[PDB]
RNA sequence: AGCCAGGAUGUUGGCUUAGAAGCAGCCAUCAUUUAAAGAAAGCGUAAUAGCUCACUGGUCGAGUCGGCCUGCGCGGAAGAU
């Protein structure tokens, strides 16, 4: 997971659910469109 | 809601024991308990089961929202049943159950013989198919999550322990 | 005709007997001979002089089947094969060359007309005028 | 005795892949690591072999009981292999007359002759199980160089005439020239075979097909490794046919007066072409004469040498190869190379244009300040048919530089014209235009026009791009499976100009136009594509360029 | 919002045609049928077969959706007996 303070919803299907409080973005296929802060 | 206009018809075959807040249905083969949260109102009101959320828990719509969909899978999983196939594809990997005991052909130094809990009658028609049998959805799922979590999907070659409908996303090498 | 299965309408100028590598993939669909597609259709083709692309369509069927549909060359390639180029598209609305009237365009609809129940007469007929103006050219009767 | 080694299923794998009819024999007893039994099936015996020693046991004993049914299934199909190898076999399979271990294989052995099935084995080379049991084969399903059709001899031009020569010691003599060797004691080596016939010690052998006279000396046998003087060599031995002058691929090794071969088929192309460097220039003296011991012993290695730039540019069918063959120059033939690119015509051109560059020259060399501040105009590379790659189009204002001194500014761009900004590419075929030549008396020379036009030249190339004139060779690739797709793509990074995509019965043969200066490691990166599957050929037909833009920055 | 569900089909959409064949990119940017379809968004990809967005054409049978302004909250937030 990378970090960094921004999280913008960049892939096409991109899932947002804030898990434990800390947002983690959810692809399907892109493992690369994952970031985790903000 | 959606989850208010969903009620759940309880057929014959599997019986609730309500003693208010404490479910335990018995039912085919197995006895599917939850015991929920304080934020449900429950009622098997003549044979289709009725719900409601309790006041001060106004989130309970939420609470109950996962009640509602919980026992109509408990009184389709403890007479049906759920068939959880997995795929081993691996150099020399096999799968054979005996008992209630799993082996684990996976590329090591020391075979990998884990014993697998009740809710589970396992099966194996070959060394890369391998049924599992159960009653909770949780249990059907928990069990097999743990096999393939030893062995991911290798992306690079379609390597490792994956679900029959799991489609993995394989890459190619590109450099050498 | 039928439905999710297959339905794509692809075939160029029926001179070449080995499928052209894009069109390959229609008749890499449903596990064709492709022999078989080769040995159908020559018995009329020997009927034309080759140079413009004539289209079938391909469906499909449970076991190893197929089947295709014959129709006439459209008439986007019949306003370019009289014009003489092939390709005439570099500015549509700033290009004033070459004529045909509607005449023309009637007597290669009456060979649509007697091959297929839409692309009817009058409706094509600006649409025919509409591929003029995209190619560039004029129009005069 | 691995994991995922099922031995029925890579037999009858055989009839899906390769087509052909496989019918086994010696099957399998053990779940692959308490192996212990190879089950043959005419004698249906299963066999003992080593608990782990190298070589003891040997015991034969029944088919155990927990095989007792599919030696069953299997035998049938054995007894089965004979009534459709020979017609007189087919009534007794079904009349009952008994099919004993004897009988079958006297139709069998006929069978290898014609090769319609292959007869396989399972076990162990390493673990000792099975060796043993795989001799006996060898004396009875693989054929004898006197149960074969012999050396046929046919004629020379005259008439074909082909004549089945006998096997035994009553022929002229006659043998074949391969695996020829070398060494640091007597030079040349063979690993020849002789066919029939015997040899003495010492003799007038030819080498018929290309008419040259060379004599038999002290012939030597081997354990693979070690000499043995063989003095007298029987009718089927193999050896060293030692001292032969002059020997080529394949040609025969006979007296005269006696039938003659004339016969080489499939002379391969070494296709993978890389270029060797001396280390030294004392080294050149002796990596020239490198290819006279290393290209004698085999035709897949080849050397390219071009005409001009004199560098060694050899050529293999592998890298792998041409990996061994540095090697083998490393330590005995002691050796430093500096393996690097092969001669690609590399004739630096111009992207950009330059609109004037002045050559500044000021220095009183002859008595006063000989000046000289010539200015020429980048023209555009001289493209069609331009023999001269010099086209100084000297435009003198007002015929203002004298003749005496023309030959001056004309040396000075000549020279940096064959030289180049790079790494010496020559700028030939560049037409260059004089913009205009300061003129003097006691100040102009030689030197006073010629070292400006010099500087001049190299300065315009720094701002002109001067990019690569390119050889393209005609590339064709043959790749069977539909994993060309990913090759055309990745052929799409290195320019292939692309012909078309055409078929064969197992082959999709694909045709496309790539620059020779896109070589590299052509053949290592299509071996990682095609993972080795590939047979196809390599020609030449058009010249384009390829992307340098090196004047920017990288050339100082 | 999901399961059935056609992805109605003129066309090869040029150019330059080697493939730039709706899926590289610049100019057009009409539509034969308009109760469902654009000379077009990505993936499959040299091109396409596979899978969708397009209208949800038929079922559920009620609410639902994208942004503007403020009350506060979370992340951003790592230091040295």
């Amino acid at each position: 997971m990378k970090v960094r303070a921004s999280v913008k919803k960049l892939c096409r299907n991109c899932k947002i659910v804030k898990r434990d409080g800390v947002i983690r973005v959810i692809c399907s296929a892109e493992p690369k469109h994952k970031q985790r802060q903000g | 809601s959606r989850v208010a206009k969903a009620p759940v018809v309880v057929p014959a075959g599997v019986d609730v024991k309500i003693n208010g807040q404490v479910i335990t249905i018995k039912g085919k083969n197995g006895e599917l308990t939850r015991t929920l949260n304080d934020a449900v109102e429950v009622k098997h009101a003549d044979n289709t089961l009725t719900f409601g959320p309790r006041d001060g828990y106004a989130d309970g719509w939420a609470q109950a929202g996962t009640a509602r969909a919980l026992l109509n899978s408990m009184v389709i999983g403890v007479t049906e049943g759920f068939t959880k196939k997995l795929q081993l594809v691996g150099v020399g990997y096999r799968a054979a159950v005996k008992g209630n005991v799993i082996n684990l052909s996976l590329g090591f130094s020391h075979p990998v013989d884990h014993q697998l809990p009740a809710g589970i009658t396992a099966e194996c028609p070959t060394q890369t198919e391998i049924v599992l049998k159960g009653a909770d959805k949780q249990v059907i799922g928990q069990v097999a999550a743990d096999l393939r979590a030893y062995r991911r999907p290798e992306p690079y070659k379609g390597k490792g322990v994956r679900y029959a409908d799991e489609v993995v996303r394989t890459k190619e090498a590109k450099k050498k | 005709a039928k439905k999710v299965q297959a339905y794509v309408k692809l075939q160029v100028a029926a001179g070449m007997a080995n499928p052209s590598p894009p069109v390959g993939p229609a008749l890499g669909q449903q596990g064709v001979n492709i022999m078989e597609f080769c040995k159908a259709f020559n018995a009329k083709t020997d009927s034309i002089e080759k140079g413009l692309p004539i289209p079938v369509v391909i469906t499909v069927y449970a076991d190893r089947s197929f089947t295709f549909v014959t129709k006439t060359p459209p008439a986007a390639v019949l306003l370019k094969k009289a014009a003489g180029i092939k390709s005439g598209s570099g500015k549509p609305n700033k290009d004033k060359v070459g004529k045909i009237s509607r005449a023309q365009l009637q007597e290669i609809a009456q060979t649509k007309a007697a091959d297929m129940t839409g692309a009817d007469i009058e409706a094509m007929t600006r649409s025919i005028e509409g591929t003029a103006r995209s190619m560039g050219l004029v129009v005069e009767d | 005795d691995r994991m995922g080694a099922n031995f029925l299923k890579v037999v009858n794998q055989i009839k899906t892949r390769l087509g052909a009819n496989p019918v086994p024999l010696q099957l399998a007893i053990g779940a692959e690591e308490h192996f212990t039994g190879v089950v043959d099936l005419v004698k249906m015996k299963a066999i003992n072999w080593n608990d782990a020693d190298q070589g003891v046991t040997f015991e034969y004993e029944d088919i155990p009981a927990d095989m007792v049914e599919l030696a069953n299934e299997w035998h049938q199909n054995l007894i089965e292999s004979a009534a459709e190898a020979s017609e007189e076999l087919m009534e007794k399979y079904l009349g009952g007359e008994e099919l004993t271990e004897a009988e079958i294989k006297g139709a069998l052995r006929q069978r290898v002759l014609n090769n319609e099935i292959i007869l396989v084995t399972c076990g162990s080379a390493f673990k000792n199980k099975g060796v043993q049991a795989m001799l006996d084969a060898v004396i009875d399903y693989l054929p004898s160089p006197v149960d074969v059709p012999a050396i046929n001899g046919i004629l020379d031009d005259g008439k074909d005439t082909p004549a089945e020569r006998h096997a035994s010691d009553d022929e002229p003599f006659s043998a074949l020239a391969f695996k020829i060797a070398t060494d640091p004691f007597v030079g040349n080596l063979t690993f020849f075979r002789v066919y029939s016939g015997v040899v003495n010690s010492g003799d007038t052998v030819l080498n018929s097909v290309k008419a040259a006279r060379e004599r038999f000396g002290r012939i030597v046998q081997m354990h693979a490794n070690k000499r043995e003087e063989i003095k007298e060599v029987r009718a089927g031995d193999i050896a060293a046919a030692i001292g032969l002058k002059d020997v080529t691929t394949g040609d025969t090794l006979c007296d005269p007066d006696a039938p003659i071969i004339l016969e080489r088929m499939e002379f391969p192309e070494p296709v993978i072409s890389i270029a060797v460097e001396p280390k030294t220039k004392a080294d050149q003296e002796k990596m020239g004469l490198a290819l006279g011991r290393l290209a004698k012993e085999d035709p897949s290695f080849r050397v390219w040498t071009d005409e001009e730039s004199n560098q060694t540019i050899i050529a293999g069918m592998g890298e792998l190869h041409l990996d061994i063959i540095v090697d083998r120059m490393k330590r005995e033939f002691n050796v430093e190379a500096n393996v690097g690119k092969p001669q690609v015509a590399y004739r630096e051109t111009i992207r950009q244009k330059v609109t004037d560059v002045e050559g500044k020259h000021a220095k009183q060399s002859g008595g006063r300040g000989q000046y000289g501040h010539v200015v020429i105009d980048m023209y555009p590379l001289e493209p069609g048919s331009n023999p001269k790659g010099y086209e100084f189009i000297n435009d003198i204002k007002g015929g203002v530089i004298p003749g005496e001194y023309i030959p001056a500014v004309d040396k000075g761009i000549q020279e940096q014209l064959k030289a180049g900004p790079l790494a010496g590419y020559p700028v030939v075929d560049m037409g260059i235009r004089l913009h205009f030549g300061s003129y003097h008396d006691v100040d102009s020379s030689e030197l006073a026009f010629k070292l400006a036009a010099s500087i001049a030249f190299k300065e315009g190339f720094k701002k002109a791009k001067p990019v690569l004139l390119e050889p393209i060779m005609k590339v064709e690739v043959e790749t069977p499976e539909e994993n060309t797709g990913d090759v055309i793509g990745d052929l799409s990074r290195r320019r292939g100009m692309l012909k078309g995509q055409e078929s064969e019965v197992t082959g999709v043969k694909i045709h496309a136009e790539v620059p020779l200066s896109e070589m590299f490691g052509y053949a290592t990166q299509l071996r990682s594509l095609t993972k080795g599957r590939a047979s196809y050929t390599m020609e030449f037909l058009k010249y384009d360029e390829a992307p340098s833009n090196v004047a920017q920055a990288v050339i100082e």
